[PDB]
């Protein structure tokens, strides 16, 4: 049983420092790629730190020289030191897993950690502070019962670099779930009417028949060849009649 | 002078399976019916050598290698088996002569919450060979591209971490294993059962 667990968010002023703490059961944090991931309020997802299974850490360099990523494996547990603190660093932050050396265990793909896409997460914890990204529609809407689709334009060095493209579904106040990886690939429990390609540049996620509870923010995540991640701006999908 | 297989199979700590320990033991004498007389142990298999003329012969020098698997992993420790544990970890000689000695340690080796402390080598270039010990942590590279001692893209950190906890199924419970080698060189015998 798979669980992330944050804590340690509040309200701080501007320059100050605070650690927020990532508590996993159900594995150990060590055998699996582990990131932070951050959303400012009404705006999208922003990968922001991951640390590696042999301790390797790499940055979004909207953070670096201020935000340190570490674990206490003793204690199971994920943090991430946030220093020099600005008002743009307001958001709801998530940690997040990637996927396991097997991959799922219902198909054989063998052993890597080349596993790119965020399988469980955490349940977010907002930092106030107070005194790039793949190209995405804005929104798509579609009459219920019929399919839309949701293009993600990225460059040679993401999604077209890499089959490593994942697509995330987030209902308001809820944290992000993994709907599609490997461009293509489904996990268990995922409802067929959601498929994944990909064409150069250019990634899709097509949902059919749609259903009042697909109305969600969906966005699109890649590998990039800088050993780190970016997600797309997020497209708003509206079933009319809703 | 008694054998000193007692700081071997009652050692109160034990290693990961890649950082195998091994202790020679030479110049002395031992009653091996002690240990399979045990009703301690859940696997108690030799090869090459019945158990019961143990007492009966004398060797040259016998090494006793130890170390923590899971419960189903315990197969892979015998002669002509694969795996990761074979493959990458632990291999025994086709030709082996000796015993192979597990039990159950789920009350020692696993915590409420899993202990993460034990490892195992899940990546390795080739396959050991018999009785080598491998604890390097080099990056392996997994595809062509040179690694340059850097983890990212087909560039994998080579071990992995068991998870013990009290409540996995017996096949994913700790196992703790000595391995006895006889080994008889055409050099004079020093270590004789009784």
């Amino acid at each position: 049983e798979v669980q992330l667990v944050e804590s340690g968010g509040g309200l701080i002023q501007p320059g100050g420092s605070l650690r927020l703490s990532c508590a996993a059961s159900g594995f150990t944090v060590s055998n699996n790629y582990m990131s932070w991931v951050r959303q400012a309020p009404g705006k999208g997802l922003e990968w922001v730190s991951v640390i590696y299974s042999g301790g390797s850490t790499y940055y979004a360099d909207s953070v670096k020289g201020r935000f340190t990523i570490s674990r206490d494996k003793s204690k199971n547990t994920l943090y991430l030191q946030m220093n020099r603190l600005r008002a743009e660093d307001t958001a709801v932050y998530y940690c997040a897993r990637e996927g396991e050396v097997e991959g799922y265990n219902d198909f054989w793909s063998g052993y890597s950690r080349d596993r790119y896409y965020f399988d469980y997460w955490g349940q977010g914890t907002l930092v106030t502070v107070s005194s790039s990204a793949l190209t995405q529609p804005a929104s798509v809407s579609g009459s219920p019962g019929q399919s839309i689709t949701i293009s993600c334009t990225g460059t040679s060095s993401d999604v077209g670099g890499y089959n490593y493209v994942s697509w995330y579904q987030q209902h308001p106040g809820k944290a992000p779930k993994l709907m599609i990886y490997d461009v293509s690939n489904r996990p268990s429990g995922v409802s067929n009417r959601f498929s994944g390609s990909k064409s150069g540049n250019t990634a899709s996620l097509t949902i059919s028949g749609l259903q009042a509870e697909d109305e969600a923010d969906y966005y699109c995540s890649s590998y990039t060849s800088s050993s780190t991640r970016v997600f797309g701006t997020g497209t708003k999908v509206t079933v009319l009649g809703t | 002078n008694l054998c000193p297989f007692g700081e071997v199979f009652n050692a109160t700590r034990f290693p990961s399976v890649y950082a195998w320990n091994r202790k020679r033991i030479s110049n002395c004498y031992y009653d091996y019916s002690v240990l399979y007389n045990s009703a301690s142990f859940s696997t108690f298999k030799c090869y090459g050598v019945s158990p019961t003329k143990l007492n009966d012969l004398c060797f040259t020098q016998v090494f006793a290698d130890s170390f923590v698997i899971r419960g189903d992993e315990v197969r892979q420790i015998a002669p002509g088996q694969t795996g990761k544990i074979a493959d990458y970890n632990y291999k025994l000689p086709d030709d082996f002569t000796g015993c192979v000695i597990a039990w159950n340690s789920n009350n020692l080796d696993s915590k409420v919450g899993g202990n993460y402390n034990y490892l195992y080598r899940l990546f390795r270039k080739s396959n050991l060979k018999p009785f080598e010990r491998d604890t390097s942590t080099e990056i392996y590279q997994a595809g062509s591209t040179p690694c340059n001692g850097v983890e990212g893209f087909n560039c994998y950190f080579p071990l992995q971490s068991y998870g013990f906890q009290p409540t996995n199924g017996v096949g994913y419970q700790p196992y703790r294993v000595v391995v006895l080698s006889f080994e008889l060189l055409d050099a004079p015998p020093t270590v004789c059962g009784t």
